[PDB]
């Protein structure tokens, strides 16, 4: 019957292949009728330099809408035929196109993948459409306020590092590069092994690699020129961030310590502390006077209309962090609490909080596995990140892994005393000013 | 073991409750106890026709202690008149207690 | 526009004795307070003569 | 093929006591916003955006 | 790995159970009860309730209920369409057993307590504005107060007038009534089947059979528009649709399907849906023209949902309602009725992958029809569907009567008919 | 006041008593250093203040 | 709006065992 | 009020030098307060704790 280790072993292993030139394959067999063809690009916006700024959103807004082999309109029409939900985004680093498709259309699904990455096609009048497309989604961005105070976060936690700039890139970079540079874009950076080729579900691995070798192989491993990329263990700058603007309703906030890269043994400990604050939202009957501290309060006396804490992480670099929208007169006293939190995460850190956070993250693990596209994904990313699928038994004896000393000792090594990042989209007032806040960093008491 | 013993029991319960001062004030029992956040809680548990009664006759009960006259000994509460719709709502409040603490140490 | 309440100089004697709630039923007992506040203020005065001299 | 999920439009909101109040359905969406014109709802004691349930590390 | 053991109960009480190697151990117990049930006298009875999912039982303070979440990891969320609400608990294998008596216990007589009801009727007012924060929504529950005579014109939310006015009263009688231990289904899924009767058992023979289930509610042309200051509005026209689970409701979806259930190529374009591009060959673009049908066993509602300028809306929904003609007009190409069919196909093959909504579909099913069944039969009846059937559905919605809503701002949005 | 009892309690102070006890050795020390207390001063090789 | 904002330069401000772009912060947190 | 004689009694015998007959009438009086305040009062309560069934 229905025990934890069958949740253990029921899980197929993904084969780790590589083609000639280095684009690598892998896929779960899932034997699912559905499946999500998949190919997770490494490249992304932290790469570029300032002047080809938002060229991965360019690509990422043009693939479809203009290929070398057909005309877009004839793959638009013949992706409405097949019926697949074709899909395409870009993280900061991480450029993803994959389509969900059905099993049957698989071979005509990956061609259409080769037609898109490979090759691509630009009208000047598809241009014009992908910059007065973007020029006027630009000013909608702005009206969004989450993903600006982030923005506002990467701009000012690292500042000089190549990180730091928007995904999308500037306003006036968007409105001048040429079409020539793009194709530089594509050619220097969709290329294997950043190509991470995967697909799982009820596809047949073999068939995958076989029908995979009669399109990638003509893809270029070769770096021109010998032009070779080189990276840095960017600084991270403790600068704090504060825009205002009164006439907006809410008060909007993000806070954010250093964080572990995305290769670290520390983080896992560091995402139990994700649950252990407790994230929060207004909706909830589940805070009321119950939930977890922070979020108790908040629910008590009205503080947060909604706070999450994240464990943000890059390849070199991460950021622990919180995000609160609030009412103005509050903007203090959920601050007044949150660096306790990290402070109680200090000292007196209960294992049975530890537990909490524990289950809390094993649950958003197996909440995560759920369905084909996210563990397509997590094929399509957890290779570029350790390599590997990194199996869950491997996850969980790293969750059974951590104790309340170890926790502390982290919590230690990075929330008691070290300089915070904070950034600010309000109206922010009774924020307090750097060094009251970096005053919370450090109980005096301890 | 025990009998009647107890009826002598109820019995001084009940002329010591005569002997209590706030059964001349035309005070239930439930009125007289201390406000504890506890107790403040209960009365906010309670339906608005107790509170209102509550209420009322406590305010009488002041406005004969400070016009320092008695009320008439016809117009006492009676040991048997009364009600004492506070208790649940205190049982309530101190399980609550020893189940968010037994809780919270645990 | 009052002259007690708005104006801070004295707002506090109106959250003090000027206006501050307090129970109907009071004995003398509750004005000895204000009694032994009284003699403070007059061992004050006397002292302080004695002080003039002594 | 009885689930409103399988014919697009009634709504089947989904309120929890822990997970953010998630309500609604299409409505289809996404290409609506990006040609000219759509500010989007923000900012009346809103609940959070885009909402967040499959962390990992 | 498995197909799972359907079940009856002399007290009736479907109790599916996908045995299953997933992890996510998961149940979702249903329930045929919704805001359709109630009348005009009490409104709402229903949302408060979902937010009463919090409250405590008789079995456990609320304070242990919402500890009882957390710390296992494990969590609940509750599902309310019109015709069932649906509790549901996800969590570890071997930490269902207590999670799985906390919903029971949820369902089983949580007390009503006066002081955390009215302390809800605080919650409901959020809880409502910020669900109706949608420019879609505001014409959904609208829209459905537009073309009914009751029950399934009712809001799945209380007005706002209603709330403090909603008693807990209300909520003894909705529970003591509605939520039929008949009407109910559990659907188990990483659980064994056959434990799953058994502690369900504790709870199962509790309540009486069925409820008023009443008032079919019927349809009406009733036109709505509540005007609103947005520079969009999302103009929608339906007419009277057949349902559910009908061969002709399935021509409803081989219809909208050939509009398209939605995009299928983000940050793209969708030329496969027909009206859009009758539309926008003729109107600027900033506006969304879509398929859209409500499918309630009771009735359904067929129309096209238009989101628009309202500069120039009319021209929208007339082009749209133009080629919705074009079908009615037995002018069809039959290319795309065979694409639209694998539509049918690939939205329901994904709809019913992802475990969320695996499990929504099998109560769905099993709610009414009450017959489990692999995806492939429902492939087989649904590609059965008549080419011309579809001229037959598209003959339909040009017949019925024409209820039409659109909040907004109503410059140039005219009234069906006239 | 039986609430100060509990299992996280005993390991709270436990580990609280590192800082509490550290402060009472700054403190005793400290306090010695203010009064100039006698005796020890004889057990410190250098700060004799007295000739 | 979000995009065109920028961090004008620090750097005359900065300590110089951090003056440079290339090293980590948490290796000159304990000398600093 | 015993209290209020235990005290009463102590100025008494404050104003008496101290002797014999007045050093039992001291540790009795000592004693006297710690049982009168520190004690017995809150026991009594408890019991009209049981009589009012508080
Ligand atoms: C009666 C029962 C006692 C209860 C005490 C509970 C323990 C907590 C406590 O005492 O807080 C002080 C403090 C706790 O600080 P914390 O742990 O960081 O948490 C405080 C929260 O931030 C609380 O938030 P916060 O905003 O109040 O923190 C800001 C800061 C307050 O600092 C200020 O802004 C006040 C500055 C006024 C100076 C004006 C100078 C004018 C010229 O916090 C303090 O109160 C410490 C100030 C240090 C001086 C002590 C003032 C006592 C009056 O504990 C100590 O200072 C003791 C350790 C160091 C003292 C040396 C002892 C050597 C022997
Ligand atoms: C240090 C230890 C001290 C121990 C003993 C303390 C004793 C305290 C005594 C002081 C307390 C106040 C005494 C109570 C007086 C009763 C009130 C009486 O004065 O009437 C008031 C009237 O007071 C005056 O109107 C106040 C304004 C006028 C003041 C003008 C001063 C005139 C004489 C001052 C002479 C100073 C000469 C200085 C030359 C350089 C109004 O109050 P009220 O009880 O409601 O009367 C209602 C009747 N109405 C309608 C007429 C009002
Ligand atoms: C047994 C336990 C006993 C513990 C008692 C501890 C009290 C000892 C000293 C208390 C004096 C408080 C004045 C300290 C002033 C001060 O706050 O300086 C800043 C510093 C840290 O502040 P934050 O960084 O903001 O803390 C945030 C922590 N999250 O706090 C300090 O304790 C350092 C003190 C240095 C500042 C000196 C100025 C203090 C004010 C002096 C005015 C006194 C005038 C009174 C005169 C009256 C004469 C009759």
């Amino acid at each position: 019957t229905a025990t934890y280790a069958q949740a253990l072993q029921s899980v197929p292993e993904t084969q780790v292949s590589q083609l000639d030139n280095g684009l690598r394959v892998a896929s779960e067999q899932s034997s699912q009728p559905t499946c999500t063809v998949g190919v997770w690009i490494d490249a992304g916006s932290r790469y570029e330099n300032e002047k080809n700024n938002g060229a991965g959103y360019f690509v990422e807004h043009l693939a479809f809408k203009g290929t070398k082999n057909r005309p877009g309109s004839a793959l638009e029409k013949e992706v409405e035929s097949m019926g697949a939900h074709l899909n395409a985004y870009s993280t900061r680093e991480h450029t993803a196109y994959y389509i969900k498709a059905l099993s049957k259309d698989l071979p005509k699904a990956v061609e259409l993948l080769a037609d898109i990455v490979q090759n691509c096609s630009l009208e000047d009048s598809q241009i014009e459409k992908e910059r007065d497309v973007i020029l006027q989604e630009l000013q909608e961005n702005d009206s969004s306020m989450r993903d600006v105070v982030f923005d506002y976060l990467h701009a000012t936690a690292f500042q000089g590092t190549p990180l730091a700039q928007s995904v999308e890139g500037p306003s006036e970079n968007v409105r001048k590069l040429s079409r020539a540079d793009l194709t530089e874009y594509v050619s220097q950076h969709y290329k294997a092994p950043r190509m991470v080729l995967a697909a799982a579900g009820g596809v047949e691995h073999r068939q995958l690699l076989d029908l995979a070798q009669k399109h990638f192989s003509s893809l270029s491993g070769t770096y021109v020129e010998d032009a070779v990329p080189a990276f840095t263990p960017c600084r991270f700058t403790g600068s704090e961030i504060r825009h205002r603007d009164d006439a907006l309703p809410l008060a909007h906030v993000a806070i954010a310590v250093e964080g572990p890269g995305w290769a670290n043994p520390d983080n896992v400990p560091l995402q139990v502390a994700n649950a252990i604050i407790g994230h929060y939202d207004s909706t909830y009957g589940g805070g009321t006077h119950m939930s977890s501290t922070l979020a108790s309060v908040a629910a008590t006396r009205k503080l947060c209309q909604s706070f999450q804490t994240f464990n943000i992480c890059y390849a070199e670099t991460g950021l622990l962090g919180a995000h609160f929208v609030c009412d103005n007169m509050s903007i203090d006293d959920m601050m007044f609490f949150l660096q306790g939190q990290w402070m109680r995460l200090c000292t007196s850190a209960t294992e049975s909080e530890v537990v909490r956070g524990k289950n809390i993250l094993r649950n958003a693990l197996v909440s995560h596995l759920d369905g084909t596209t996210p563990v397509c994904e997590d094929i399509g990313r957890s290779l570029l990140t350790y390599g590997r699928r990194i199996p869950l038994a491997e996850w969980e004896s790293r969750i059974a892994e951590v104790d309340a000393s170890v926790v502390r000792e982290v919590c230690s090594k990075y929330f008691y005393d070290q300089c915070p990042a904070v950034a600010g989209l309000g109206p922010i007032e009774q924020l307090p000013d750097y060094n009251r806040i970096r005053s919370g960093m450090f109980w005096l008491r301890f | 073991a025990v009998a009647a013993s107890s009826k002598w029991l109820e019995g001084i319960r009940k002329w010591y409750y005569n002997a209590a001062g706030f059964n001349k004030l035309g005070l239930m029992r439930d009125d007289t106890i201390y406000e504890d956040d506890d107790v403040k809680e209960a009365i906010r548990r309670l339906p608005e026709n107790l509170y209102n009664d509550r209420v009322f006759r406590i305010k009488r009960a002041l406005d004969l202690t400070m016009r320092q006259q008695i009320l008439p000994k016809e117009q006492w509460t009676k040991y048997e008149e009364d009600k004492f719709y506070l208790e649940p709502y205190l049982k309530e409040v101190i399980r609550e207690r020893k189940e968010r603490e037994e809780w919270a140490k645990k | 526009t009052n002259i007690r309440k708005s104006h801070p100089l004295m707002k506090i004697i109106n959250n003090a004795f000027i206006d501050l709630p307090a129970p109907s039923n009071i004995s003398s007992w509750w004005n000895f307070g204000s009694l032994l506040g009284i003699c403070l203020i007059l061992q004050i005065l006397t002292g302080l003569f004695l002080a003039m001299h002594y | 093929m009885l689930s409103v999920a399988s014919r697009s439009g009634p709504f089947a909101p989904v309120l929890s006591a822990t997970s953010r109040g998630v309500a609604g359905a299409l409505r289809p969406l996404v290409q609506a916003a990006l040609p000219a014109t759509s500010e989007s709802p923000v900012l009346d004691a809103k609940r959070s955006f885009l909402c967040r349930e499959s962390l990992s590390g | 790995p498995q197909d799972l053991e359907f079940t009856r109960l002399p007290n009736g009480l479907v109790i599916a159970s996908l045995e299953n190697y997933a992890p996510a151990s998961r149940i979702g117990l249903f329930i045929k009860a919704g805001s359709r049930y109630e009348d005009s006298n009490n409104l709402g009875t229903s949302h408060l309730l979902r937010l009463a999912s919090s409250l405590t039982t008789k079995g456990a303070s609320s304070f242990k209920i919402t500890r009882g979440i957390e710390a296992v990891g494990g969590k609940l969320s509750v599902t309310s369409t019109r015709e069932s609400m649906a509790y549901t608990v996800e969590c570890l294998r071997d930490d269902i057993e207590i999670l799985m008596e906390f919903l029971l216990n949820v369902t089983a007589a949580p007390e009503f307590r006066r002081w955390e009801v009215a302390a809800l009727q605080s919650q409901l007012r959020i809880d409502k504005a910020v669900a109706f924060q949608n420019p879609q929504a505001q014409v959904l529950e609208n829209l459905h107060a537009a073309a009914y005579r009751n029950a399934l014109a009712n809001s799945l939310y209380c007005p706002d007038y209603r709330i403090g006015k909603v008693t807990p009263d209300q909520l003894h009688y909705y529970v003591q009534n509605h939520f039929t231990s008949a009407r109910m289904a559990l659907i188990g899924l990483g659980v064994s089947h056959p434990v799953l009767k058994q502690v369900a058992e504790r709870f199962l023979n509790m309540r009486g059979g069925l409820g008023l289930s009443g008032a079919k509610a019927k349809y009406r042309g009733g036109e709505i528009r509540d005007q609103n200051g947005d520079s969009l509005v999302h103009a929608a026209l339906v007419a009277e649709s057949a349902a559910t689970g009908s061969a002709e409701a399935n021509a409803f979806s081989v219809l909208q399907h050939v509009l398209g259930a939605g995009p299928h190529v983000k940050r793209g374009s969708n030329a496969t849906s027909s009206l859009y591009q009758a539309v926008a060959k003729g109107v600027h673009q900033p506006f969304d023209v879509s398929a859209f049908n409500a499918s309630y066993s009771d009735s359904g509602l067929f129309g096209i949902y238009t989101i628009s300028q309202a500069a120039s809306a009319g021209d929208v929904i007339k082009s749209a309602y133009d080629q919705v003609k074009a079908i009615a007009q037995g002018n069809l190409s039959n290319t795309d009725v065979q694409a639209a069919k694998n539509k049918l196909k690939a939205g329901y093959l994904m709809s019913v992958e992802s475990s969320e909504g695996f499990l929504d579909e099998v109560g769905s099913q099993a709610l009414v029809a009450g017959s489990y069944m692999q995806p492939s039969t429902v492939l087989q009846q649904i590609d059965s569907v008549a080419d011309a059937d579809v001229i037959n559905a598209a003959k339909k919605f040009v017949s019925g009567r024409k209820s039409m809503a659109a909040s907004g701002n109503l410059g140039h949005t005219p009234f069906v008919d006239e | 006041l039986s609430r100060f009892l509990g299992p996280r309690y005993r390991e709270l102070a436990r580990n609280w008593i590192p800082t509490a006890s550290m402060w009472g050795a700054v403190g005793a020390v400290g306090l010695v250093w203010a009064t100039d207390w006698r005796l020890i001063l004889d057990w410190v090789p250098y700060i004799n203040g007295k000739f | 709006s979000h995009t065109d904002i920028r961090v004008p330069d620090f750097s005359d401000y900065r300590r110089a065992e951090v003056l440079d772009s290339t090293k980590s912060s948490k290796e000159s947190s304990d000398a600093r | 009020w015993m209290l209020v004689a235990d005290l009463i009694t102590l100025t008494w015998i404050g104003g008496q030098p101290v002797e014999h007959p007045f050093i039992i009438i001291g540790q009795l009086a000592s004693i006297l307060y710690f049982l009168i305040i520190l004690v017995l009062m809150p026991i009594t309560s408890i019991i009209e704790n049981n009589l009012l069934k508080w």
